[PDB]
């Protein structure tokens, strides 16, 4: 495909920028443990995937030690390719219609009171995987009546009826991440658009859902553009936002253009609070699902409302 | 699985 080869050129050029030294404030909070090994056995036992593993998240030992983990539904092959993401690009296997039950069963086994779920893009499917995402939320809630669900979705190309199907499943939080700013958006997430992704949040808000998004900093954006994007998110109706640092998965991935200082993240968090977000969490290794249940509770109690 | 590198 012409698009894959277009990206190959960019990735080969990415690799001309040598891997960056990480600043000293970027460090791993934990080591392997019984809880990690047990969670990993379960995930493999149930033929599931986690984004924690597939996207190479550095918090995996910290989160899993706390029995917090985020499922990746739809397989481990994505039909899209974003220049920060190390999840495999490929042709997905057949739709596993039994996956929603197994996620739900795993949540029960884990005894989770809040479950976080994301997945890959499924452009191979007629409905782009809308049924899969909805059914996973439904399956979790059926098996786990008092468990909150946070669902981090692709955009389903912004198609209203695909979106409506997902929204109808009624997650406690609907997340969809704009990730970066309009000037460089195409260079980072070419299969999406800034405005389409904002429109997904607005659609979720209009459907009565609490909404969440994320920004990945260090991709070329300025802090002024970050402040504009936070305003855009808020105005679009986004309730909860995470503000985070890009880690480069490999030489073939986008270079790290800057390391945002911990004090700068504090300032971004304050700015977002000031704009009226119900929930804000900022920091270099903050991630969309990171401590999400605790963030949800905080949002659920805020004057802001959500 | 392959975890992104932090400071060395
Ligand atoms: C699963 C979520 O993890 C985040 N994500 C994925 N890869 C990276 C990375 N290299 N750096 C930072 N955040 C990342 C995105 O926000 C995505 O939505
Ligand atoms: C696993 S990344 C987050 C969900 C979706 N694939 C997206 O990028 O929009
Ligand atoms: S759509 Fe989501 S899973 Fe697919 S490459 Fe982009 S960030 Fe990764
Ligand atoms: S933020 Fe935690 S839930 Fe996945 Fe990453 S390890
Ligand atoms: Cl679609």
């Amino acid at each position: 495909a012409a698009e894959g080869r277009r990206l190959l050129r960019l990735e080969v050029r990415n690799a001309q920028t040598p891997i960056e030294r990480k600043p000293p404030w970027i460090k791993t909070r934990a080591r392997i443990g019984p809880e990690y090994t047990e969670l990993k056995n379960l995930v493999r036992r149930e033929g599931l995937h986690t984004v924690c593993e597939e996207a190479g998240c550095p918090n995996i030992f910290e989160c899993w030690e706390d029995r917090e983990a985020t499922f990746l539904i739809g397989g481990d092959q994505c039909t899209r390719r974003c220049d920060f993401c190390q999840i495999d690009t490929g042709k997905p296997a057949e739709l596993d219609r039994d996956e929603p039950r197994r996620v739900a069963d795993s949540v029960r086994t884990m005894g989770l009171r809040y479950a976080t779920v994301t997945g890959v893009a499924r452009d191979d499917l007629p409905d782009g995987g809308a049924w899969l995402y909805a059914a996973t939320v439904r399956a979790i809630k059926e098996l786990n009546p008092s468990t909150g669900v946070e669902l981090l979705i692709p955009d389903f190309n912004g198609e209203p009826t695909r979106l409506a199907e997902v929204f109808e499943s009624g997650p406690e939080v609907l997340a969809h991440n704009v990730e970066t700013v309009p000037r460089i958006f195409k260079r980072i997430r070419p299969a999406f658009t800034y405005r389409r992704s904002l429109g997904v949040l607005t659609a979720a808000r209009d459907a009565g859902l609490v909404t969440k998004s994320n920004l990945i900093l260090g991709l070329g954006e300025t802090s002024d553009e970050v402040r504009t994007a936070l305003g855009d998110l808020r105005d679009a109706g986004c309730d909860i936002v995470t503000i985070t640092q890009y880690l480069r998965p490999s030489a073939r991935h986008h270079p790290v253009e800057r390391w945002v200082k911990p004090e700068e993240f504090v300032q971004f968090a304050r700015f977002a609070e000031g704009l009226g977000f119900a929930g804000v969490l900022a920091g270099p290794l903050v991630r969309s699902s990171y401590r999400a249940g605790r963030l949800y509770e905080q949002a659920r109690n805020s004057r802001a409302l959500a | 699985e392959s975890t992104x590198s932090v400071s060395d």
